[PDB]
């Protein structure tokens, strides 16, 4: 896009409460301030965007003043999940071609925007801002749909929704409306003014100097040492380190000539394929699809999810057979640890399998697939044996017993076991530095906890780790990277201590010194008993010296069920 | 510490009552008295020396409280041997990150750094750091002659200030060279005797490893408060909430973050009594240094009991150790 | 400020008092998970058993904040047991009469000392010749 | 005391969706019940003897018979919720009560009942942030003090009338950590410590 107005966002910030000239960091899904990510080109028609998130966002065109006239700016968009079925719902929002135009905003399950859905939740029209430029948005984080048109916000949480492809069109005038799609989780700092309304923004990672900014929460850093700015690695979980065999099969439900009692089979330490336990036909299984499409064993739990994201403890299934009156599944009284679900057996006579499956304790897991080797080499958040740590793992010969997949050392985490191979767990001391800084535009770096000697970050261990910024100087306080380290000189006015008698000296540029201290004298003066030197003042400096001690305090009396 | 890189669990940190904002307060508070004790104290520490060197006769005080001088190996050594032998009678802790912060300290390697970094706990030296310092040497040096030579030098020799100083103490009138050599024998042997000193006999050894266990069992109480789960299924936030329900997920949630809160916050107040206590032990400290090392003093038993001869002082882990030398009948 | 390490030791208690306030006020402003601070709210709207949670979160949630103030009150008060017996001291040796003891009231040979009262203490001005 | 659970005017709720299906199975019909004022009797017939059984004993209306996690009598203002309804035919007057969901009430009342013929409705109460209440707020009281509880914060204190104004996005106004103006339907008040407590 060529032009975005970034003094628009300050009106879709808010925080929790009103707050008079304060400076706070709120997180949220936010619009994007690199232009790039936005959607404005003009051409002979009306060019159709498409993105996968999150949200979007939209600003409308400087109307007053335009040549515009009447014609605004329609921005048809949907939001929809990866596989439209009669069964999901979707968004629906369109302006029309003019001034003085109700938004219409529909969340629908269509058979085909269409005219007739089979239900609605929002089927509303609304007047809209056109005599400014208008910033506007909607976010689906985590199911939670937020609607937001200022002054008015519309919120609702729908379990299981799975929004994630966006289509947006606009009709190009004289501009167009343009749009940006946001895929992640931001944070921004935020000033406001006396009103409780923002007025400066900056987001956290646009950059080194806004990370430093949100974490002191300030504009206008004044030069210090500021310490443990942390480094953010990605993750992996292991539900299980080892290889499980295939699970059995489901549990057959025709019972032959009589009443009979359900067959219990154990799932435990094995791998499922949940769609074995349907017929195969896409018609029998249906109301089973995820809107992401993929097939899900519950439609109803007791205390546990019923979305199964891929990896569960192990348990007991039971099945069974039942008739459909009216075509009613009726779900029967779940205990607590128990889930159910069901598909068509024979669909034209309404006959249907169904299982239930109780959570026991089985110290056990049930996946969908196995686990993969690690990466090694580079430093990750793990979560190895219910524990999360974060590390680097390297390939060991090292053994420890059979029984155990993790091994410490007093408690201390020394090594792990995936997939029958052993693996050192090796500190990651590059994931905290601090920040020497005059400027903008000069500061320095120190790795407080890092040793960077020159045989270290040569050799293939550090290769998938070497930044350059680790390429600096060695010393007793770390990795220090672009100041000068100057050992010898000395300063007995430290304004910036870095600890174990250096200082760091920001006027020129960045330089790390010594501290000294005056030395002083003595009352005593040894008794002369023989003829010899002695060494008398001349004359004397008269000094005052302040000292501060505490004395009082208020008292407090407390009324503590007030 | 509390949430690692959640970012669910972070946006549910806002509902206790400040919490994080207090810690965050409390423990920087506590690191400005912390340096503005050491700053006091080094100042109080630094001191002149005489330009002319006297000489130790026969007193052995600097093979023993000064500086080792380098040898043929590019191995610098700051500590003097008093210092060191004082780093190596404290026994161990085991493994762990408390013992091998220690075994970096005791080994004193140039150019390595002994900081850590552990679930989002920076661990960094005070403003001066005794432990990485000969007290006798440097650029902080403590004076050797002060307090028996005094502040108006010219003395040349120990055996000419140690006999002054048998005069001012009343116990003879004009020392003569036998008076003097059986003090400067009497010094080396006591001396010599400090490199035996045990564990279970030393009550100053004693006070030291008490110290040093105390760090290591702080240790372990950070180290056990990631590691445990509290009853919570895991102590992965996002596998909370993907395999409980809506209400068993925010049960178990709590349970985490409120039992991660309660080791954090228990470091805190047992770091912010270390300091309070340690306010009024510096004013001790440096009432030692100004009036029975620097200077004569005539307070009884206030630099031990007896007539009192000299006073000098050594870097200990974590601390200082003053050597109070006397002549009880 | 940046200068004087006695206008600093000032500032640092004067600190340490506010950071103590805003705890004080934050554990009554925010609700801990439950769905309001108010106790009727809570009961009228939820069930038996989830009420019980609920409220227990709130009373653990505002007794932990207060006891945390206590807590920092009495270490505040322990340090001042052994801070004023220092400070009567520095009255009746370096301020009422003339000390013997090398370093008590500063560096040097001593003159004179006065004392000023402070925000939550007492200044002492020592004055000192020194060669 | 003196509780808001909202401060602003609310307009009316919609229809209670009917629950006639017409020609074959369907499923049922939701409607979103969210920032509004509420006539939880018109979800009836209206004559008294199909809804005898969600009568309380003072007298009054209630919509629901049963809930999962939540307490069925309502007083006054609840969260925002989903309402789906349908119908069935008891068996020798017996309305079975189905499987709830945790967050769901429900209750039923008569529609033929010489026919044994019954609406239900089942309300989900899903995370909205608005309210459904069954009467508007009033104006404050001023120049007394009151333990409020406005924007779920309890607070004691002192309303005066303010010329102030902040963002209409807000409710309420802090400076620092000390709440100093709110504004219940639409007029902005200063907040004063009583002293005299
Ligand atoms: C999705 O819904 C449409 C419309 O409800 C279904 O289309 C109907 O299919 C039946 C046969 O199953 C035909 O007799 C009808 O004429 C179709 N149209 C209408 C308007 O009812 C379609 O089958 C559904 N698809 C799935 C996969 O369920
Ligand atoms: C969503 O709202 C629109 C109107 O805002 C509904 O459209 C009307 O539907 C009725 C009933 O079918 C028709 O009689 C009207 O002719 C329609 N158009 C109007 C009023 O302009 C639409 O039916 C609603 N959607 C649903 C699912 O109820
Ligand atoms: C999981 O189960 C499904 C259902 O049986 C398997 O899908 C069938 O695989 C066979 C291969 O032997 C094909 O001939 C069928 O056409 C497949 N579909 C159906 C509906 O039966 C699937 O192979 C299993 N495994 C995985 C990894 O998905
Ligand atoms: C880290 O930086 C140093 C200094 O620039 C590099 O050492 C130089 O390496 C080049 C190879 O391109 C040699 O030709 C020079 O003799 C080296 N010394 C100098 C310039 O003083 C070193 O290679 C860098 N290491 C890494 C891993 O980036
Ligand atoms: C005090 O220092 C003197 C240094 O002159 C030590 O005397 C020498 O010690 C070495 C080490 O055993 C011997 O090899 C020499 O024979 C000694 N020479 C003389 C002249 O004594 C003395 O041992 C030290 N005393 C103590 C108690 O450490
Ligand atoms: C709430 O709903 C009830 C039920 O419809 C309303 O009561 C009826 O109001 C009309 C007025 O138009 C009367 O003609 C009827 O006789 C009333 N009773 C019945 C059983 O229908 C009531 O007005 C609504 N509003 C309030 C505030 O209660
Ligand atoms: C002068 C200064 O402070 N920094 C410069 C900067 O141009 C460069 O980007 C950086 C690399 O990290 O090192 C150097
Ligand atoms: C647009 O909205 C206004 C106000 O809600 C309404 O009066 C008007 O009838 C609407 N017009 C159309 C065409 O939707
Ligand atoms: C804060 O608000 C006051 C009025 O309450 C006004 O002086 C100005 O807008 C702000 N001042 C500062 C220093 O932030
Ligand atoms: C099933 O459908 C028929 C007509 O389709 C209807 O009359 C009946 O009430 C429905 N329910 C039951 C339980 O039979
Ligand atoms: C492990 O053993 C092999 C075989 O001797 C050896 O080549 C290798 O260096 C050893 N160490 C590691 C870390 O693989
Ligand atoms: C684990 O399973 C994979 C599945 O492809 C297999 O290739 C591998 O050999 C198994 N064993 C180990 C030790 O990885
Ligand atoms: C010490 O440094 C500060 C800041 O650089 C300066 O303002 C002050 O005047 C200096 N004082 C002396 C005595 O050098
Ligand atoms: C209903 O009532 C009849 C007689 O009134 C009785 O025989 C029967 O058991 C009752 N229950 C059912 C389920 O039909
Ligand atoms: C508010 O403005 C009116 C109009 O000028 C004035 O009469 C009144 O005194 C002001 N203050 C209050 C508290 O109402
Ligand atoms: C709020 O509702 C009442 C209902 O009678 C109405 O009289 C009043 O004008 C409305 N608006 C305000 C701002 O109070």
């Amino acid at each position: 896009c060529d032009y975005v107005d970034f003094r628009l966002f300050n009106g879709i910030f808010s925080t929790s409460r009103g707050l008079s000239n304060t400076t706070t960091v709120i997180t949220g899904a936010y619009p994007s301030t690199n232009k790039a990510k936005w959607f404005c080109p003009t051409n002979v028609g009306r060019p159709v965007g498409t993105g996968v998130g999150i949200g979007v966002y939209a600003q409308t065109a400087q109307a007053s003043y335009e040549t515009g006239g009447s014609g605004a700016g329609g921005y048809t968009f949907s939001v929809s999940p990866k596989h439209v079925t009669n069964l999901t719902w979707s968004l629906w929002v369109h302006r029309p071609w003019g001034a003085n135009a109700n938004v219409t905003v529909r969340l629908c399950r269509w058979w085909q925007g269409p005219s007739s859905a089979f239900e609605c939740l929002v089927n509303g029209s609304f007047p809209s801002s056109q005599h400014k430029g208008y910033m506007f948005g909607v976010t689906w984080y985590n199911d939670f749909v937020r609607i937001i048109f200022p002054p008015t916000v519309f919120e609702l949480q729908l379990d299981g929704l799975q929004w994630e492809y966006v289509q947006f069109t606009g009709p190009v005038n004289a501009r167009m409306t343009k749009f940006n799609v946001v895929t992640e989780i931001s944070s921004v700092l935020v000033l406001t003014d006396q009103s409780g309304a923002v007025t400066r923004y900056s987001y956290c990672a646009d950059g080194f100097v806004n990370g430093l900014q949100c974490k002191l929460r300030l504009f206008d850093i004044p030069p210090g040492v500021y310490s443990n700015s942390e480094v953010e690695y990605p993750v992996a979980l292991y539900t299980v380190v080892h290889n499980m065999s295939v699970c059995p099969q489901r549990p057959e439900s025709y019972c032959g000539s009589n009443y009979c009692p359900f067959k219990r089979v154990v799932f435990s330490n094995c791998v499922v394929n949940y769609t074995s336990w349907t017929s195969g036909l896409l018609r029998d299984y249906q109301h089973l699809v995820l809107p992401n499409g993929k097939f899900n064993p519950f439609t109803e739990c007791n205390g546990l999810n019923r979305i199964v994201d891929d990896c569960v403890t192990g348990f007991v299934l039971r099945v069974g057979r039942g008739t459909a009156v009216n075509r009613t599944v009726i779900t029967p009284y779940l205990k607590p640890n128990e889930c159910f679900g069901w598909s068509w057996n024979d669909y034209q006579d309404s006959i249907y399998d169904w299982w239930i499956a109780d959570f026991v304790s089985t110290g056990a897991f049930v996946c969908e697939k196995n686990p993969d080797a690690p990466r090694t080499g580079v430093c990750i958040t793990y979560t190895i044996e219910k524990v999360t740590f974060q590390g680097v793992l390297y390939e060991s010969n090292f053994t420890f017993a059979q029984y155990y997949n993790v091994l410490y050392f007093g408690s201390q985490l020394k090594y792990v076991r995936i997939l029958g191979k052993v693996y050192e767990v090796a500190p990651c001391f590059e994931a905290s530095y601090d920040v020497l800084f005059r400027s903008s535009s000069s500061f320095g770096l120190l790795y407080r906890s890092f040793d960077c000697n020159q045989l270290r970050i040569s050799a293939s261990r550090f290769a998938e780790r070497l930044l350059p910024s680790h390429n600096g100087t060695a010393t007793a306080l770390g990795c220090l990277f672009n100041a000068t380290y100057a050992p010898n000189d000395t300063m007995v006015n430290c304004t910036n201590p870095l600890g174990d008698g250096f200082c760091a000296d920001l006027l020129s540029n960045v330089v790390v010194r010594r501290m000294t201290f005056e030395k002083h004298d003595t009352t005593y003066v040894a008794p002369v008993t023989n003829e010899r030197f002695t060494e008398l003042p001349l004359d004397h400096q008269l000094v005052l010296t302040e000292q501060f001690l505490q004395t009082t305090m208020p008292k407090f009396s407390i009324s503590c069920e007030t | 510490y509390i949430c690692d890189v959640s970012k669910a669990c972070k946006n549910l940190l806002f509902r206790y009552g400040g919490f994080c904002q207090k810690i965050e307060a409390d423990i920087r508070g506590a690191g400005v008295l912390l340096d503005s004790d050491v700053s006091g104290l080094y100042s109080t520490i630094a001191a002149k020396t005489s330009s002319i060197t006297p000489t130790t006769d026969r007193f052995n005080v600097s093979q023993f409280f000064l500086p080792k001088v380098q040898s043929n190996s590019e191995r610098f050594e700051s500590r003097s041997v008093i210092e060191d032998l004082l780093f190596s009678k404290i026994e161990t802790t085991g493994p762990g990150f408390y013992g091998d912060y220690y075994n970096c300290k005791k080994n004193a390697i140039q150019d390595l750094t002994c900081a850590q970094y552990h679930n989002g706990i920076l661990v960094i030296p005070p403003v001066m750091d005794a432990e990485t310092l000969g007290m006798y040497g440097g650029i902080a040096a403590a004076s050797l002659t002060l307090g028996i030579f005094g502040g108006q030098a010219g003395i040349t020799t120990w055996s000419l200030a140690m006999a002054g100083r048998l005069n001012a103490l009343g116990v003879v009138q004009n020392a003569l060279v036998d008076d003097v050599n059986k003090l400067a024998n009497g010094f080396n042997q006591l001396t010599a005797s400090v490199g035996k000193l045990a564990l279970t006999t030393s009550s100053a050894l004693q006070a030291i490893q008490a110290v040093v266990n105390q760090n290591a069992a702080q240790v372990e109480s950070l180290v056990s408060g990631i590691t445990e789960n509290f009853g919570a299924i895991s102590t992965n936030f996002k596998v909370i909430s993907q395999r409980l329900d809506k209400l068993e997920a925010d049960v178990q949630m709590d349970r985490l973050i409120n039992g991660r809160m309660n080791v954090l916050q228990l470091f805190v107040t047992n770091y912010k009594l270390k300091i309070a206590e340690l306010r009024n032990t510096h004013r001790y400290v440096q009432s030692l240094i100004n009036e029975c090392v620097y200077a004569q003093s005539l307070r009884n038993g206030f630099c031990g009991q007896g007539l009192h001869v000299l006073s000098l002082m050594q870097n200990a882990p974590s601390g200082i150790m003053f050597f109070h030398y006397s002549l009880i009948p």
